């Protein structure tokens, strides 16, 4: 298993909890994106109608080799595109 | 813990580590037990299998002191509030009762509507990340200063002082950080607060769930 450690902030707060995800396989930015947004539902009550409204709706993800990747939220242009998750170093999501 | 040191082993006896199990992975947090068969924590905390580790300094060892107890039911506070984080406060009934002795044992609650003065010092302790890049085995502990509701109100729009405590000196690296949600605020030896949230940067004021406020609910619920 490989284990992800991300951050959730939505209008400027941040509960204090340390969460990770926990990943066995490659998968496609739009799995990551989902697996975002029902954090963001199930933590914090981010509906569909506040990610498309918000003036900024991201994930960013650092990888183990230092590069960092911002996904936006509302449209993902690289949905399709595969990552294998154990490159992902840690994942901070931001609403708001 | 930002800006803390290592607790002395054992010197907080009330202290429990939370493990959660969450549907894509998984929390950490911390609580504090106020009844032989009760930890309290944050609301935040919730999962689907709650595993509460008392008696413990070093999470990473196996101590003989540690106890390991599965929480048999975990109460939510009914108008917890998951947007705005408001009425942030769980019960977790314990499985089996704690053996009491010199490494666990319950924190005194304090009394029904009890006010915390701003500028008064109080002492914050838990398991989490001490800065971005690192975390720690073992419990560690930081001395935080209550603030002037006003600096909660300006920062946080969802602030309520009538539920909520406004605590940390913005120009001290000093502050509770990710994994020390539901530990306890102590002032005095008692626990008038719960780690509830802040910023991601760690930067305070942080905002702590007010326990005085809950006291009926707290008295029912074990009850």
């Amino acid at each position: 298993k490989h284990t992800v450690p991300y951050t959730i902030s939505v209008d400027g707060i941040t509960a204090l909890h340390r969460t990770y995800f926990v990943f066995p396989k490659k998968v496609l930015y739009q799995e990551i994106d989902s697996k975002v947004k029902n954090e963001l539902a199930s933590q914090r009550g981010v509906t569909t109608e506040k990610i498309n409204n918000a003036q900024t709706a991201t994930y960013t993800l650092t990888l183990n080799d230092g590069n960092k990747k911002v996904v936006n939220l509302k449209k993902n242009d690289d949905a399709k595109n595969s990552i294998d998750p154990s490159t992902i170093k840690q994942i901070q999501i931001v609403v708001k | 813990i930002i800006g803390g040191r290592e607790s002395r082993p054992h010197s907080r006896p009330y202290m429990a580590y939370l493990q959660i199990q969450s549907p894509a992975g998984q929390s950490r947090c911390g609580g504090f037990l106020v009844r032989e068969d009760f930890v309290l924590t944050a609301a935040h905390c919730w999962g689907s299998n709650i595993n509460v580790t008392l008696g413990a300094h070093n999470i990473q060892r196996r101590e003989n002191t540690q106890q390991h107890i599965t929480a048999r039911r975990a109460i939510r506070h009914p108008q917890y509030n998951q947007r705005t984080i408001q009425n942030d406060i769980m019960l977790l009934q314990l499985s089996r009762r704690v053996r009491r002795n010199r490494n666990v044992n319950p924190v005194a609650l304090p009394r029904a509507q009890e006010g915390l003065r701003p500028g008064t010092l109080c002492t914050v302790a838990g398991w989490g990340r001490v800065s971005m890049r690192r975390g720690t085995d073992t419990l560690r502990e930081v001395q935080l200063r209550v603030q002037r509701d006003r600096q909660c109100l300006r920062i946080f729009g969802s602030y309520d002082p009538r539920r909520q405590i406004c605590v940390g000196d913005r120009r001290e690296r000093k502050a509770a950080f990710k994994g020390d949600s539901g530990g306890p605020l102590l002032c005095n030896n008692v626990a008038h607060g719960i780690v509830s949230y802040g910023k991601s940067s760690g930067v305070p004021p942080e905002v702590f769930t007010r326990v005085s406020s809950f006291l009926p609910w707290i008295r029912t619920t074990m009850r």
